[PDB]
This record gives structure tokens, C-alpha cells and sequence, in this order.
């Protein structure tokens, strides 16, 4: 026989073991692979599709009136609009996105963001907006002197009805974390602000207030890691029908 | 390590790196 | 220059040395540079083929000690009456390298660290008459650092959808896993000079990038008609070690894990005004043959 | 030939004849972040003779019973010229640093200095379990005093610091005392207001003396930044 | 399957045993390395930096008064100024160095060793001091005609103001042990002693008390084993906030 | 005796002879 | 995973069983070796090595007489001087030799032995001993026309004052065992006896009773095996200073 | 079978079949 010996963690159960098991039936032929459209190899090809951002998260908006933010003619210069926290962890607009979902099973995230904002306003409606990203350190800007010092892009509505802000990766670590503290050197983002650089101006017939709905992607330069479970779904009881899969 | 006489018996299979997030991204035809 | 020292290196034959111009040994200490003066300027010395491996000092084979990181005693019985301040069936710990001191004056004498650390747990159970030990089930679930903890030995957070569990017996030889370079960073941060938040309200000295996760572990068994209790012991062993800027050790004795404040014994030595115990005078001989 | 000794750093000059060989931080110098390292992607500015010049702090008087003093980097130098303007407008931060540390007497004068630069220097309180807070370690461009320097503040040792860049200012040898420190960070880049990578210590570990007449001796501090980056433009705190 | 039998040593943990363990997160892609200066290889980098010995480990020393030796002008010729112990593990002058505290993880160690003194009086001060070496056998030597017998160096204040006294490895064995029996002869180095080789002479305005710093390093055939715990550090209680990590 | 799929899960590496201690002893530059 | 099983004498301890062990000091680099003199390899080297047998072990011989024979000046011819009982085993002449010492450590021996005797009386003296060798079978031979029936040696002092007797391998069995029975057909080896073969004659100034000493070696065909402790050393407490080693 | 880095971990070394008798039966000079 072979001399052998057990080391420490021998006959415990990890769940994140990868070892090869008994087979409980065995030649067993699976059912031959067919073509399915729409295969999912990687979670960052999902990570990467612009979804809706409830910028709109107050109360008296109900439902789908969370998903737009409604914007109308004003008569003081320099305004500001709305504004975003940045932080995926927390529970603000950005948690309930498809880059938010699924970075809230990880600890650890990297990359490039996207915010893509449309339009939905109608044909006459003109206007210029100011897109602002703030990178972190002081309080988040509330006049457009202070805000577009940093990141920006201004947008005309027009024939294309979408702009992009590019939310640049500028951290000091190559990770930040999702840890519970927002206001961590580690964690916090930085902000997103929108200011009229014009004014929206419609005439007579367009409705008075027009809506943006914002969009979130992520680049193919993002990244996460360190899995975990998700903050987003448990239970305190059993759920209804399971003690009739025992019956 | 695997030997065990079928092949769904082995360990997990983590070694697919290939994407296409055009097939979500971009699926318009031009 | 870089060159790789598998032994200590040997000495060289010397003469009867009488040269102007040269004085290998004096030196300028003001330069902040070490003597250069070798042994062989000093005295005269034989050829000696030195054979003393060196491979013991290794910052690898320095640190990877398994040490013990976490020890905790919790009764192991029904908890109805118990007090909510005590651990009822469980215990959470975030894992950190700074409660047991052998480990902690070790580790701080590097200002960063890079290692992958190997986690031992070993288990112990005492009868709290005697009947018998039983062979109970623990899980060590790991949970990154301020996620979501269990509240309760019964709670649906110990289903481990993404968390990564370990069930072991009592019985068994201790679990072990390798915890991974899990820092944000390139190294691990082992002294921080600065303030984690962006206000100045935070700690000070405490990177949460430096912190691995917390250890949530419970018994899965539900409680006998008897009570036990169960001692946990955790070990760290770090391996894969990169260390850089390596640092004076700590004399005084540690008085917080939060911080680096120092209190010193009240007499010599590692006092704070005396770190060396004292003799008599600079002229006095501790231990004179006589 | 290493006595004298001229550092030419942007408008800034310091010419010093009673100078040491100067030290270099690890056998490391200066540089720019590189590409393979770097992490934010936006196209750093680096305003160089604007920023990478010679800073010099107000002087302390070395007296009788004087423990230390300490400045912390970049802290010290955060509200000073064109650094501290770039410090403020901007969100991360990188640069190694040149210490010139200037402190001369007579010759009938005696005295030693260790003028060490210590990474990641974390502090600890005395006879308390309350962790330093924030006005204890970010004193800016005055510094601080060392209260108890043979520990370095820290419950560690004065007598093993030369572990640490270091040189010393001998008062019958050289008067000055030059370090040249690189980036010391586990991250490339770091926000400049909540993190100190370099501590300056100078500390008596000989007392001033003489029985000559009494003249005031002050130790000055010049600091230049080296090699300054700065990532994450927006609006100054 | 393969036939197998458990030998002595099966399922124990020993805390210095070399295996590969568990991955408790699979997959899971570090942090790229980055360049760091001062990168520490072996404890043997860190043992060759010298640093400043307690040889005036008095009472009526307090604190910083510890680190320098007082000498002053004398009236008697080949006067004692100090003497060094030289037991690494017992607490004396060679404790708290980067030598002495390294070489208290361990048990046994060989090679030789330096003493640095830097002379900090004026530039006015003149004087010639000699530090002898004694190899162990006898007493500590207490006259300048018995000390000068081992090994000794003369030095001279002037431009140079330091020398480097190398303790040389005189040993029968090939390492010594940290035994607590200071008086073994497989423990014993020897003695250090400093004499007034003319005298201290200072000028009127010149302080007439000078000092000198002691240095230790040891040399690059230096050489430590047998690893245990250090006796400098230790605890009989838990620290501070150490149940908070519990909580 | 590594028969994990992660790198890191290995045993200790203590193969690294390289030194430089002339990065803390002679830290001059001339 | 490999699939295994334990077999029949898994997990005990053998005592002589021939593994690989964890160390307890990893990266431990033991001290260099040193030419010592006379390194042993196998214990045979240290069998063949000539010591003296107690052929005078009887009461009134105290200490250091019972290591000499005396032999005086007799009044008959053809006469016995002294025999030599060759149980190895047994607690006889042969038991506190090199070769006796070593082979009580085993059950089994083979192989030649040598006899050597020196003469220590004066040059004056002169006599002739015949040194006879019986194989075993029956009694021990008293008379001298029985004995020189066997192997033997004629030896006249002179000269060379020593003779070998070569006690042959003389067996049925490859080996001979060392069990209790004297008496047995595997471990009775034969008897050694002396004679007068003239008479030993001194003149008036010698000591009229001289001495011999028998030694005794193994040669180089001599075998040991079957290993097991040796009766000749035991104890029924612990040992002084004992329990201060627990203290 | 060693599987341990240190190589005194190793079992018994039971082929040391070199000797020499005559440095103590014959340490004579001629």
C-alpha cells in the first residue's frame, strides 16, 4: 500500500470546492446541444448594457415616474437640475441597474462608467444642458461655477436626442470597495450633476416640462471581484408551496 | 482529477473566456 | 548591487597593513550610510570557506508561522434567557492581525506586506456531570468586510448563496483555507498614516483596504438538553510574502488593536523612559567572570 | 568633493559646502508614473518648475531642552505656491521629494541631529486607548514636536530609526543634511489631504552646546516636490 | 481505487508544515504588482544597518540620555571611560538594535559584528580614545595594559569622526547559542572596553563635556537559526478594543 | 502538491536567495 | 479525487517502521560536518576489536583479578589450568567483551572468534601451553589426552609473548541462536581449555606465579542479526534527577 | 517517498555499507 497522511482540512466541505464527484446515474447521455440565441459566457457582457437610472427617487413619484426626471423652462441662469450619487453599494439611482445588480454580489470594482442621458421631450423643444462629474474630496457642486471645473459635457437637444458623460475611472487604488462607509476614501466616486447651460424652451403647443430618462453602463474596462452574496433579496420564513415539495 | 467513467462527473469548466457583448449592445443590423 | 546569498560569505587571508592615504576604518556616520569596514582592514584574518546557510531568515520563512489570530469561547445551549450582548450559538470576527502580540510586533516590522495567508480553524468543545463530547458540525462562512452578518444561529444568511462556506466537524483533522492577496492595493498596508473618509471625523491609522472580511461561524446542531462549551482557535499563516520598508520594532507594550499608542511597564525594562534595564554605571559589567 | 554640493530645482537653487554625501531613499529616484502602473486614465498634468522647486518652511529654534520635530508630506507642503494650488483643484496626487535640512553653529559649538524620513508614519498617544485625532497629526506647515522622541511617538525606538532613510547633522562635521525620497505608497496615486506617505523627523539625540556667547541656532527646513502628478480635476475644496 | 494506510503524523497541524490549501474564492485575480521601494528579501538585509546602542542604560538617564556617553577631560592618564556587554540575548546595550531585536527570533547565530562610534562634540575638541576587544575566558578587563592585549583600534578626533571597531568571530563553535547562562562558554563573546588613549582637551568656549554615539551592526557573514519567539514583546490580557472586533 | 485550479492555493515559496542590502546600508549616491 | 482505502495496519505505530516525518524547523540549515576521527558505520568494526575476557571470575578475585589467570610452577605433568565456558549469551567469561557486549543486542551470530592470550610473566620465565578448542557434544575434556583431540595451539613463551587461538566456525546451522538453553544443540559453541603442555619454570628472582590474559575478537566472517535489547542493562524506577527535568 | 522541502525530513539512509576496521584493529604505524 501507499503510505499516506491527512492534512488539515481534510474531510471538511468548502462550497466553493472544485473537485470531480460521483456520478449518480451512470451512462447517462445528455440531450445533444442545440443553438440557443443569446449565450452568456462572461457577467460583463451584461454589465455593459445601458439601463435605466431612478434619478427620481422621491416620494410622490410613483412607479414609473422614478424613471424620468422632469425638467421645464426657468427663469434664472445657471440652475441646477438634478443631481446623482455615484455610490453602487448604497441604495441610490444607480442600484437597481443592470451595472448595479451585479456588482452588488462582488466587494470589489474597477473601470470606466457611462451615463447616457435621452431626450423626451418633443420635435420644438430646444435647450442646453451641462453634464458634470465631479471626482471626490469636497461637497458635491451646487452652482455651475464650481461644477463644470471637472468633468463635463454640454448637450444641445437636437436630431440626436442622447448624450454621453463618460464617468472616468479616476481612483488611487486599482479597486474600490462596497464597503458600507460612503464617505470612505475607498468607496466614494464622486458626483454627477446637470445644469442648464441654456434654458428649455418650447413654444406654445410643446408641453411645458419635458423629461430625461438616464441611462448606466459600464466600459469594457470594468471589472469585479471578490463574490459575495447580494444585499438585494432574502427571506425570513419559508415561501409559500415549499413544504409542499416535502408533500 | 477525474476518474470516474463519465464525463459530466468532472470539476467546474473555468476556462471560457470568450465573449460577444456586441450581441447585446449593438444588435442593430448596420 | 542584487546578487543572490545562499551562505555567508567567506573571509579573506590579510597582512601586516601601513599605508598613507588609506583608513578603511574610520567612517562618516553623517552620510546615514552603514560602515563598509570589513574585517579583514581591521584585524588580519586567516581564509576561512564559510558554509553557514542563510535560508532561515528568509522573509518567507520569517512569516509564514501559522499563528493564532483569534481565539473565542462562546456556551454552546439553548439561548432564550441569555443576555442579546452574547453570542448565541455564533460568533462574528473581523479578521484582523493586531490582538495577539507575537504576531502583530512581527508583522510591524515591515511598513507593507503582501502575502496570501492560509487560515487554520481549530475547534475545542468542554461539557459546561459528564456524558460524553459530541461531534458537532460548524460552518466558518466568510463574509467580505461590511456586508451583511448573521443575526441569529437559525438565520437565512447561512445559506451561503455567494458566500463562501466551510463545514467541518469536531472530530475532524482543523479546516483550512487560503484566503487570497485580498487588498485593493498592491500591498497591504500594515502602518497608515492618514484618515479613511473623505471628512475629518475618521480613524486615524485604519485602512479598511487593510482588512480582510469578518469570519461568521456558527454550530449547524441544534442545542442538547445540555450544555458544552466550544473554544475557536484561528490561525493565520501568511505566505507568497513580498515585504517592503522594513521598520524599528515595538518596545513598549501594545495597549489598543486600534492604534499604536504606548503606555511603557513602569520599571526598566521597556519603560518608556528606559527601554534597557539598568546597571550601575557605563563602567559597570553585568555578568564579570570571576 | 561630497562636501559641497549645488541642487538646482526649478527657480530654486541651494548651493551648501559643509554638506554629507546625500541619500537617496532606498537606492530609488524620482520618477513619473508609467504606463504599465497606472491606473486613472485621464491625462494627468504635470506642471513641473511650477510645482518642482524648492519649498521652505518656517525655521525652529533648537534650544536647551528642544525633543523633535516632525513635518508630514505632502501636508506640509498642501497650501504652499503652485503645489498647494494643484493639491487643491485636484483630486489624486503623486510625487517623490528632496529634503534639505540646513542647520549650522560655530565651531565651538557641539550637537547631533537625526533628520529621518519615516513611510507611513502612524502615530500613538501616551497613557491613553484614544487614537490620535485629527488636529494631533495634521498640523500643516508648522509641524509638530516629538513628546516622546526616544519612542518616535509610536511605541517603537529612536535608537533602531536608521532603518529609515536618514542622515545626520553632526554640528562639527556638516551643517546640512539632504534626502531624496520617491513615491512611497501600496497605490499609485492618493488623494492628498487624508494620507501622509513621508514623515520628516528631526530629532537631538546630542543637545546643543557650547561656552561660547549665545547666539539663537535655527534649523530650516527646505522641501522639494519631485516628479508631481495630479489626476482628477475639479473645483478646490 | 488505490490501497492506502495513515502514518504517524496523519491529521495533526503542526504550524510550520508547507502544503498547498483550499481556495476559498475561486477564480479570483489579485491586484497587479507594482514597484515598491525597499523591497526586504531576508532578515539579513535588515541585521547589517547599524544602530544606536544603550550603553548608557544608567539610572539618572532618562529617555534620549540613554543613546550617548558623556566623556570629559581627565586628570589621571589610561582612564575606563565605558565598557560594552556583549550578550545578545540578555538585556544589556545590544538589545533594542536592528541586531539585537532580529536576532532574538532566534537561537543560534554566528558571524561578526561592528561598533560604530561617531564622536558629537565640537569641532575644537581633540582626544584619543582606544576600544578593545576581549576574547572570553576572564574578568572584564579593568586597566588600559590588560585591555590593549585583545583586540583594540586607536582612533583620533579629526576629520573623520567615527571608526568602526570590528568584533571579530572568535568562536570554537561554529554558532552560539541565546542560552540564559550569560556565563557559558557557548554563549559568551566577550567585552568591550574604551580607555582614554591621551584625553579629551577642549578650549574655554568649547563645552567640556563631549559625547559619543555607539552603532552596531553585524557584518555580511553573519548568520542566525533556530527560529523561537521573541521575549520582548508579550501579553497577559487582551488589548483594547480587541472584543470590539467581535462586536 | 498542488492540484488546485488558483494559483495562490500553493504551498510557501522559499526559493528567493536574491538580497540587496546596500538599498539600506549604503543608500549614497556617490 | 483519487479513490482509496485503508488497509490492515493503517494509522498504528510501528517502532522500527522507515518514513518521511514533518519538519519541525523549516529552511533549518544544519552545522557543516567536520572530520572527526574514527566514524563507526557498522558494528561489526567494533566487534573485531580484541577485549579482555574475566576467566577468573570467581569469589576471592576482586575487580582487576578476575581479568588475570595465574599460572604457577606444578609438581605432574599433562596438567589443567584454567577453561573457558563460550556462551555469548550466557553470563560467562565472554559476556563483558566488544564482541559480547555487541552481539547481546541480537538473537542470531555466525562467524569465527580468536583467542588471544598474552604472557605476563617475567623474560626469565619459560613454559609451553597447549590451548585446546572442543566442539561441542559431550562433557568438557579434564584430561589432556582428551583435549588435544580437537583444535589447539602449542605456544612456548619466548619472544612473542602472545598466541591466537582461532575458534573456528564449526556448525551445523548457518547461525547459532542466543537462547536460555546452555545446553542446546543451536547454542552450545564448544569449550576452551588450557593445559601444561611442560611447566612453567622460572628461576629464584622471577615471581614464582605468572599471569595471562585471555582477549577475545571477532574475525571478519563473524555475522549478527535479529536485533533486540540487551539483559544487560534495566531499571525498576526512574533515575536520579529525572523529575528535574519536568521541573 | 519525501514530499517535504527540508531534506533531513527524509527517512532512515540504510546503504552506508563502507568500512573500516583497521583504524581500530590495526591503528598501528608499520
Amino acid at each position: 500500500g501507499v503510505p499516506t497522511y491527512l492534512l488539515p482540512g481534510s474531510g471538511q466541505f468548502l462550497t466553493t470546492d472544485d473537485h470531480s464527484s460521483a456520478p449518480v446515474l451512470p451512462c447517462f447521455n445528455p440531450t445533444p446541444e442545440m443553438h440557443i440565441p443569446g449565450q452568456v459566457r462572461n457577467m460583463l457582457e451584461v454589465v455593459q448594457v445601458e439601463s435605466m437610472m431612478e434619478i427620481n427617487n422621491t416620494e410622490s413619484a410613483v412607479g414609473m415616474e422614478r424613471l424620468k426626471v422632469d425638467i421645464s423652462a426657468l427663469t434664472d441662469v445657471d440652475q441646477l437640475l438634478f443631481n446623482i450619487p455615484l455610490d453602487i453599494q448604497l441604495d441610490g439611482p444607480l442600484r437597481n441597474t443592470l451595472v448595479g445588480n451585479i456588482s452588488r454580489y462582488y466587494t470589489h470594482w474597477s473601470g470606466s462608467l457611462e451615463m447616457t442621458f435621452m431626450f423626451c421631450g418633443s420635435f420644438m423643444a430646444t435647450g442646453k444642458l451641462i453634464l458634470c462629474y465631479t471626482p471626490p474630496g469636497g461637497s458635491c457642486p451646487t452652482t455651475r461655477e464650481t461644477a463644470m471645473l471637472g468633468t463635463h459635457i454640454v448637450w444641445d437637444f437636437g436630431l440626436q436626442s442622447s448624450v454621453t458623460l463618460i464617468i472616468p475611472w479616476i481612483s488611487g487604488s486599482h479597486y474600490r470597495m462596497f464597503n458600507n462607509d460612503a464617505k470612505s476614501t475607498n468607496a466614494n466616486v464622486g458626483y454627477v450633476t446637470c445644469f442648464m447651460q441654456t434654458n428649455l424652451i418650447v413654444p406654445s403647443e410643446s408641453s411645458d416640462t419635458c423629461s430625461l430618462i438616464g441611462f448606466i453602463a459600464a466600459k469594457d474596462d470594468f471589472s469585479l471581484r471578490l463574490m459575495r452574496d447580494s444585499p438585494d433579496i432574502g427571506q425570513i420564513d419559508h415561501l409559500h408551496a415549499a413544504e409542499a415539495a416535502y408533500q | 482529477i477525474n476518474f470516474y467513467k463519465d464525463s459530466y462527473a468532472a470539476s467546474a469548466s473555468k476556462q471560457d473566456f470568450s465573449q460577444d457583448p456586441s450581441k447585446f449592445t449593438e444588435p442593430v443590423v448596420e | 548591487i542584487e546578487s543572490i546569498i545562499k551562505t555567508a560569505t567567506d573571509t579573506v587571508k590579510s597582512e601586516i597593513n601601513a599605508e598613507l592615504g588609506v583608513v578603511p576604518s574610520l567612517n562618516a556616520v553623517e552620510t546615514g550610510a552603514t560602515s563598509n569596514t570589513e574585517p579583514e582592514e581591521a584585524i588580519q584574518t586567516r581564509t576561512v570557506i564559510n558554509q553557514h546557510g542563510v535560508s532561515e531568515t528568509l522573509v518567507e520563512n520569517f512569516l509564514s508561522r501559522a499563528a493564532l489570530v483569534s481565539k473565542r469561547s462562546f456556551e454552546y445551549k439553548d439561548h432564550t434567557s441569555s443576555a442579546a450582548q452574547t453570542d448565541k450559538n455564533f460568533f462574528k470576527w473581523t479578521i484582523n492581525t493586531r490582538s495577539f502580540v507575537q504576531l502583530r510586533r512581527k508583522l510591524e516590522l515591515f511598513t507593507y506586506l503582501r502575502f496570501d495567508a492560509e487560515i487554520t480553524i481549530l475547534t475545542t468543545v468542554a461539557v459546561n456531570t459528564y456524558m460524553g463530547l459530541p461531534n458537532l458540525t460548524l460552518q466558518a462562512m466568510f463574509v467580505p468586510t461590511g456586508a451583511l452578518t448573521p443575526e441569529k444561529q437559525d438565520s437565512f444568511h447561512w445559506q451561503s448563496g455567494s458566500n463562501a462556506s466551510v463545514f467541518f466537524k469536531i472530530s475532524d483533522p482543523p479546516a483550512r483555507m487560503t484566503i487570497p492577496f485580498m487588498c485593493i492595493n498592491s500591498a497591504y498596508s500594515v502602518f497608515y498614516d492618514g484618515f479613511a473618509g473623505f471628512e475629518k471625523s475618521g480613524l486615524y491609522g485604519i485602512n479598511p483596504a487593510d482588512t480582510i472580511g469578518n469570519l461568521c461561524v456558527r454550530i449547524v446542531n441544534e442545542h442538547q438538553p445540555v450544555g458544552f462549551t466550544v473554544t475557536v482557535r484561528v490561525y493565520m499563516k501568511p505566505k507568497h510574502i513580498k515585504a517592503w520598508a522594513p521598520r524599528p520594532p515595538r518596545t513598549l507594550p501594545y495597549m489598543s488593536i486600534a492604534n499604536a499608542n504606548y503606555k511603557g511597564k513602569k520599571r526598566a525594562p521597556n519603560a518608556l523612559n528606559a527601554i534597557i534595564g539598568n546597571r550601575d554605571s557605563v563602567k559597570t559589567m553585568p555578568h564579570n567572570i570571576v | 568633493s561630497d562636501r559641497v554640493l549645488q541642487l538646482k530645482l526649478g527657480n530654486s537653487a541651494i548651493v551648501t559646502q559643509e554638506a554629507a554625501n546625500y541619500c537617496c531613499a532606498y537606492g530609488e529616484w524620482p520618477n513619473y508614473l508609467p504606463d504599465h502602473e497606472a491606473v486613472a486614465i485621464d491625462k494627468p498634468t504635470q506642471p513641473e518648475t511650477a510645482t518642482d522647486r524648492f519649498y521652505t518652511l518656517k525655521s525652529v529654534k533648537w534650544e536647551a531642552g528642544s525633543t523633535g520635530w516632525w513635518w508630514k508630506l505632502p501636508d506640509a507642503l498642501n497650501n504652499i505656491g503652485m503645489f498647494g494650488q494643484n493639491v487643491q483643484h485636484h483630486y489624486l496626487y503623486r510625487s517623490g521629494f528632496l529634503i534639505h535640512v540646513q542647520c549650522n553653529a560655530t565651531r565651538f559649538h557641539q550637537g547631533a541631529l537625526l533628520v529621518v524620513a519615516i513611510p507611513e508614519h502612524q502615530r500613538g498617544a501616551h497613557n491613553t486607548n484614544t487614537s490620535p485625532g485629527f488636529d494631533d497629526i495634521m498640523k500643516g506647515e508648522e509641524g509638530g514636536t516629538f513628546n516622546h522622541p526616544y519612542v518616535l511617538d509610536d511605541g517603537t525606538s529612536l535608537a533602531c530609526a536608521t532603518i529609515f532613510p536618514h542622515q545626520w547633522i553632526n554640528l562639527r562635521t556638516n551643517n546640512s543634511a539632504t534626502i531624496v525620497l520617491p513615491w512611497m505608497n501600496a497605490a499609485p496615486m492618493d488623494f492628498p489631504l487624508r494620507h501622509n506617505q513621508w514623515t520628516l523627523a528631526i530629532i537631538p539625540v546630542v543637545p546643543l552646546g557650547t561656552r561660547t556667547m549665545s547666539s539663537m541656532v535655527p534649523i530650516t527646513v527646505s522641501i522639494a516636490p519631485m516628479c508631481c502628478e495630479f489626476n482628477g480635476l475639479r473645483h478646490a475644496i
